[PDB]
């Protein structure tokens, strides 16, 4: 339902023409650091509890290796 | 036990390019639509 | 001269839903899962086509003519596979819009939530049933073991048993029940799916900022149209490269031999996609505590709305909570690397300490962790 | 003019792979 | 007991992802088969087409 | 026979070879008749992984 | 005033 | 005390909206006395709300933020709609009053 959805009082957008821009303008060198910077700011809430679990799994593996070996 | 073997590996080979063919052309189709949105610039000025 | 697109009987609807319905112009790549779990159901349903039309599954040699699809029908491995393996991605990108929805805050929505658990609660059950149906050993001794479950309620599991079984191991006609609700409950997936749909229509989309999305919107084609088909193309590519290069990959082989009772197997789990919720069977040591710890954790996830004591919706602007939520994700793949490991030292107790923590995050921590996060905003 | 030269291709690097492996590579002595 | 030991990975002419089977070692192997294994195991699934 | 030839060719590599003297230790203390259910199973598992990882590393190359 | 107003540079944007 | 207001003030930092310009209000889940909140606001403030719930959408869009010199400190975050919001929960409270008796 476009035109009755909100109403919005003095903003201005500019765009433009697909055609007259590039499509991937400085993709690499301003891609890089904006993925870098979303890692950055996400891998500190991310990351730990999937080290805490690798280190759960290993621990795991390493006691179902260590099960009997021959005990004395 | 896998008599499909070699025919499946070789539908994976025209897999492979069929997909190398066709996803840079959706990806850049995409980018292409989407580029009116992600040049689009704001601004405010109350009276 | 009248606009064909806004006067047509037909095509009102299609534009309606397809064309010119307003979306948020910030949605990321999350919510195409959705849009690629409906494509899969369908293809589903079209291998679904292709395991009936040419075949003839059996009561007693169901294996035997799995095998002759495989080697004496022409492309029958090819659409074997990509129907097992399309499950599979099915269960993945279900996971994934779970996720998106428990994430998001997208449970707001009451009843398009809840229309999401009675899908789920079908797909569990069309998953189980196909994969009781190809007759293999361990798909045996799962559905004997799970009906064993599930005969103890009185009047509608020893009834249901007579009914569906014929005798308890084999007996003229066993599997027809089987393959007759598995044939026919997909297609009350797809009118769920499509309830979900009407209902999402009408409440409208989310964005990920989980705010009011009224001031910027944009029609869903162009761009989100493409955006699904490269969602689709890729999803695809994904799929038959499970299917065509690593088919035996998130499957097993321990299914590949012709099923014999006097036989036990050595190692016996569910497919992947079940094998945390066989961990809670494994947790709990009662077989009607363990059936309804199975309805419990899916009715805590319909039960996820009324938990939601923080006035943010989405999380992005949640780091306490953002945090338990990767401690619960990563209690989830440590259930389902429990529910495959057999049942020893320690890993009972691993499983005791993971359900006992899947269970106080999503109960107790986490609207605890929202009333914190409250509080230090200086909301109250 | 394109997709004939594309499963030949495809085809033609699939025995460069798998030289003297197929059974058309072994069609001289077992025939 | 329960311990058992798991077989190493060899370098076999299929293992690679593009890799095809080699088909005059099918063929000695199913000459094998023949001499040998037919006497004990089967192929119920297999013809000779 | 080729394996046989791989067996011996990389017999004397050090891990197999420590792993073998540990079999031939446990092979003198069971001989003692302590009327035990202990054997040499583990370090025998363990000289057998060792050889036959050396075996699947170069193996295939000698045959056809 | 609608003549204060001018489009922004899209240099970086532009062919 | 003084290192709960520095631990608060890191967590402000740490949620992330300042990062996209929005204000603390501005991130309410829009309830139904959130909703008659907004419709008694007045109309510069509703007009700054909407301005910023725009570009937080088209800055979440290109996933970029704002400048470190743009972002909302913690001095200008002031609280516009909490006396419209505790107003409208008063009522609210007052009527299901009334209602129970
Ligand atoms: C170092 C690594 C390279 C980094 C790099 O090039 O960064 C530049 C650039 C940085 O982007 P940015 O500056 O952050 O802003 C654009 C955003 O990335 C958002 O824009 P976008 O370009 O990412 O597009 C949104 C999203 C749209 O996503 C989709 O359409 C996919 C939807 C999900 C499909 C899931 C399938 C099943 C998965 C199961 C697991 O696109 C993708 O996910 C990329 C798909 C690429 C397909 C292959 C193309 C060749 O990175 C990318 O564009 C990422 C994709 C690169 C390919
Ligand atoms: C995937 C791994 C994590 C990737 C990651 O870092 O994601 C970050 C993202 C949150 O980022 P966000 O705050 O949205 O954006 C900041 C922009 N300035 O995180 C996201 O967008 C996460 C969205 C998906 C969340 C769910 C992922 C797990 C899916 C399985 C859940 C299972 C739920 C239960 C199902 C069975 C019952
Ligand atoms: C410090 C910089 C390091 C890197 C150097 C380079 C600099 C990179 C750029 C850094 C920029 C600054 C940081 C930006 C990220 C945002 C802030 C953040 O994440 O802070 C760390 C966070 C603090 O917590 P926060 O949510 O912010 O709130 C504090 C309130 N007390 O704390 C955390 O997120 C820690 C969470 C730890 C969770 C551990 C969970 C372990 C247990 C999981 C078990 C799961 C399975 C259970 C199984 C049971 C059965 C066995
Ligand atoms: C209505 C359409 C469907 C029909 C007619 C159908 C029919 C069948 C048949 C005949 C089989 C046995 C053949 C085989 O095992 O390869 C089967 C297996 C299976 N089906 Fe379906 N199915 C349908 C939809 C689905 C859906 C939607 C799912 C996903 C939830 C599903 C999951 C499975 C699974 C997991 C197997 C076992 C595959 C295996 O042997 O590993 N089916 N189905
Ligand atoms: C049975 C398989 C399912 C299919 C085919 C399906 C399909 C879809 C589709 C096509 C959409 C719209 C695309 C989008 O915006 O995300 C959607 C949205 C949604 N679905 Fe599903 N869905 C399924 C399962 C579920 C389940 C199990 C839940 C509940 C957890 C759920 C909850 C939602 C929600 C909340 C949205 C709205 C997204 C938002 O605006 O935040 N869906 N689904």
């Amino acid at each position: 339902e476009f035109g009755n959805l909100a109403r919005i009082r003095h903003v201005i957008s500019y765009s433009l023409s697909p055609f007259e821009q590039r499509a991937f303008p400085s993709y690499f060198s301003k891609g890089i650091p904006n993925v870098l910077r979303r890692t950055r700011e996400r891998i500190l809430r991310v990351a730990p509890p999937f080290v805490v679990v690798y280190l759960i799994y290993t621990w795991g593996n390493q006691e179902f290796e260590q099960s009997k070996r021959k005990n004395p | 036990s896998e008599p499909e073997h070699d025919h499946r590996k070789r539908m994976g080979l025209k897999m492979l390019l069929m997909m190398g063919l066709l996803l840079p052309l959706t990806y850049a189709m995409k980018r292409h639509k989407w580029s009116v949105l992600k040049s689009r610039k704001l601004a405010y000025r109350p009276p | 001269m009248t606009n064909m697109r806004k006067t047509h009987p037909l095509f009102k609807i299609i534009n309606h839903s397809f064309i010119d319905l307003p979306a948020p112009s910030n949605i990321s790549s999350w919510w195409n899962f959705g849009s690629l779990l409906g494509v899969c159901l369908m293809v589903q349903i079209i291998t679904g086509l292709f395991l009936a039309m040419h075949y003839t599954s059996d009561t007693m040699t169901a294996f035997s003519s799995v095998t002759h699809i495989c080697r004496d029908v022409n492309y029958g491995w090819l659409i074997r596979y990509m129907h097992a393996n399309g499950a599979s991605m099915f269960f993945i990108c279900l996971f994934l819009h779970v996720g998106r929805g428990l994430y998001y805050g997208s449970y707001t929505f009451m009843e398009t939530w809840n229309i999401g658990v009675l899908l789920l609660f079908a797909v569990m059950a069309t998953a189980f049933m196909g994969y009781v149906l190809p007759w293999g050993q361990m798909s045996f001794w799962g559905a004997t073991v799970i009906t064993n479950l599930l005969s103890a309620i009185p009047y509608i599991g020893t009834t249901l048993v007579e009914w569906i079984w014929g005798g308890f191991s084999v007996d003229k006609a066993t599997l027809t029940r089987f393959f007759a609700f598995h044939f026919i409950l997909p297609f009350i997936i797809a009118a769920l799916a499509i309830v979900h749909l009407l209902f999402l229509h009408e409440t409208g989309s989310n964005n990920p900022t989980g705010l009011n999305s009224d001031a910027d919107k944009i029609p869903f084609h162009p761009y989100y149209t493409i955006k699904d088909i490269l969602g689709i193309l890729i999803m695809f590519l994904i799929l038959m490269t499970l299917v065509l290069f690593f088919p035996d990959m998130l499957g097993d082989p321990d299914n590949y031999m012709p099923a014999n009772p006097l036989n036990t197997p050595p190692h016996i789990k569910p497919e992947w996609y079940f094998l945390f919720a066989y961990a809670i069977l494994r947790s709990i040591p009662n077989k009607l505590g363990g059936v309804l710890a199975l309805i419990l954790s899916i009715l805590i996830l319909a039960l996820m709305p009324f938990l939601h004591t923080s006035k943010q919706r989405s999380l992005m602007f949640r780091p306490i909570t953002q945090i338990l939520y990767w401690i619960l994700v990563a209690n989830l793949l440590i259930l389902t690397w429990i529910g495959g490991q057999p049942v020893e030292h320690p890993f009972i107790i691993i499983g005791q300490l993971a359900s006992i923590s899947y269970f106080s995050i999503i109960l107790i921590l986490m609207p605890i962790s929202g009333i914190i996060e409250d509080k230090m905003l200086k909301l109250y | 003019f394109f997709e004939r030269a594309f499963d030949q291709g495809a085809d033609a690097i699939y025995e460069h792979i798998n030289e003297g492996k197929l059974w058309k590579h072994i069609k001289h002595k077992y025939e | 007991s329960d311990l058992e030991l798991h077989p190493p990975s060899y370098p076999w002419s299929h293992r690679g992802l593009l890799s095809s089977l080699d088909h005059t070692s099918i063929r000695r192997g199913f000459q094998v088969y023949k001499q040998v294994c037919s006497s004990c195991h089967s192929m119920d699934y297999v013809a000779y087409r | 026979d080729p394996l046989t030839t791989v067996r011996e060719h990389c017999e004397q590599l050090e891990k197999c070879v420590k792993a073998r003297e540990r079999l031939e230790l446990c092979d003198n203390r069971v001989s003692s008749r302590s009327q035990t259910e202990e054997d040499c199973t583990e370090e025998l598992f363990d000289f057998l992984h060792a050889r036959d990882h050396c075996v699947a590393h170069k193996l295939f190359k000698n045959l056809k | 005033s609608h003549t204060d107003v001018k489009v922004p540079d899209f240099s970086d944007y532009r062919r | 005390s003084k290192w709960l207001d520095g631990f608060r003030k890191w967590y402000y930092n740490a949620a992330g909206f300042n990062k996209l310009g929005l204000m603390r209000d501005d991130t309410l889940h829009e309830t139904e006395d959130v909703k008659e909140a907004i419709r008694r606001l007045p109309e510069d403030l509703y007009n700054d709300r909407m301005f910023r719930i725009k570009r937080a959408l088209d800055l979440t869009m290109r996933h970029q933020i704002l400048p470190k010199d743009q972002w909302t400190k913690y001095e200008e975050d002031k609280f516009y709609l909490e006396p419209y919001l505790k107003e409208v929960i008063r009522e609210r409270k007052e009527r299901e009053e009334w209602a129970k008796k």
